[PDB]
């Protein structure tokens, strides 16, 4: 059914084929929607984690502010290309969000769109290799107050392999800083940029986690509700093999 | 800070 | 707020060196007064299995057998309010039947967020700073994989620290064999046997992962749509430091 | 084998 990318018992995925694969970054700052305001500081985010998968050999393309057809339809197309010669595909959105939803620059669409193209059956040249997806965008309005801490050929199941990382937990807000980027972006784009090659990416997101849980608090005096809040990513994985980039 |  | 720091700011590993490595609380439900649901024959094994590894890891193990969706709140709350100071962790295991956001009690369903609820630092400072560990065997739907062939001094967010394990990822059934039991639980148990004392968890989750995956397939003849399906479990982690149970 |  499907080109065997590595043995069946490796402990680490292939990432020894010619590319290193497609790095799509949906990148939204302004949107059609009048509730919506811009999100001044993404490209600071699109800008780091672009220039951050270049030099890990990923071919990056940046999609400034589509609507949710053309986010779709680019996810469609890039779900038909032939990925048998790359180690992976990585996905990445940063925009407004609300539980079980992510905002195109038109309408909202299920988060879910964004990998449910790449499972085996759909995608077989991506069969048995990791598959990626970052989100910066609210899962909810919540709010976290944060505590003081004192004193021959074998078989996988098509949904395998997936690893979709959240800059926050369900239900929760996603803080942005106007002139910084992202909380889970600098983060990410930091601790890629110190041990990307080196450090397997479950170890890796568990210090984005603690970067982005300890090194930031909101600064809001003007709204004493959202002022002093905390922030914890959520990463969720399928990965069946330990995920190393190493160098091309 | 903004949020998403 | 202001709890007691368990380990330092920096630290890349969380303090698994308290007096005590914590409880585990595993909610084991065989029968079910649902009419709808059937006996999960096998649940017996997954939950001797469960308890056997923790055991040598060092929990105080407390086995429910068949509760009432209140009587597992309760003691969840119970759970919740004691004093984890000289713990390390603490681990809840549900094996069950399920539906997406759904969970079965012997009488009931509730929702799978009941269970750590409750443990968020603010509500549980004693634990703050410390890995809270849930695993739970139960479909999250009943979608099927038909699987592929491969040829040829410091603050912290109150909902960090949790590290949330399901046999399966949501919209899809879990498999149970009735004799050797969950695919998940054998996986877990084997892997926890074979290395929980050195690998980190989410290393040692991806093997389980791995195992789930590769090694096995439902074995269903009288059902052509339920026959030779595969699976993965679903790992979900706000973890903000490894964990490594040593000892 | 058996679904839960």
């Amino acid at each position: 059914v499907a080109r065997m990318p590595v043995d069946r018992n490796a402990p680490y995925y292939n990432m020894n084929h010619k590319h290193r694969g497609m790095a799509i970054i949906f990148n939204h700052e302004h949107f059609d929607i009048h509730s919506l305001k811009s999100r001044t500081g993404t490209n600071v985010d699109s800008d780091n984690l672009s220039k951050v998968l270049k030099t890990l050999g990923f071919k990056v393309t940046v999609f400034p502010n589509l609507k949710s057809e053309e986010i779709n339809k680019f996810i469609q197309q890039t779900a038909e290309m032939d990925h048998s010669d790359a180690d992976c595909l990585l996905v990445a959105v940063l925009t407004h969000g609300e539980l079980g939803m992510l905002y195109a620059k038109d309408t909202h669409y299920k988060p879910d769109n964004l990998w449910y193209y790449f499972t085996a059956d759909k995608c077989p040249t991506l069969a048995g290799k990791p598959k990626l997806f970052f989100i910066q965008a609210c899962q909810g309005d919540r709010l976290d107050g944060g505590i003081t801490l004192s004193r021959t050929s074998y078989r996988i199941p098509v949904h395998a392999d997936f690893l979709i990382a959240f800059s926050t937990v369900p239900g929760y807000f996603s803080w942005r800083n106007t002139t910084r980027g992202s909380w889970f972006m600098q983060a990410l784009c930091e601790e890629l940029r110190y041990a990307g090659t080196e450090r397997d990416i479950l170890t890796l997101l568990t210090f984005v986690c603690q970067k982005v849980a300890l090194d930031f608090e909101s600064n809001a005096p003007d709204s004493a509700m959202m002022h002093q809040q905390k922030q914890v990513p959520c990463i969720t994985s399928m990965l069946t093999r330990l995920l190393v980039f190493g160098k091309k | 800070d903004e949020v998403d």
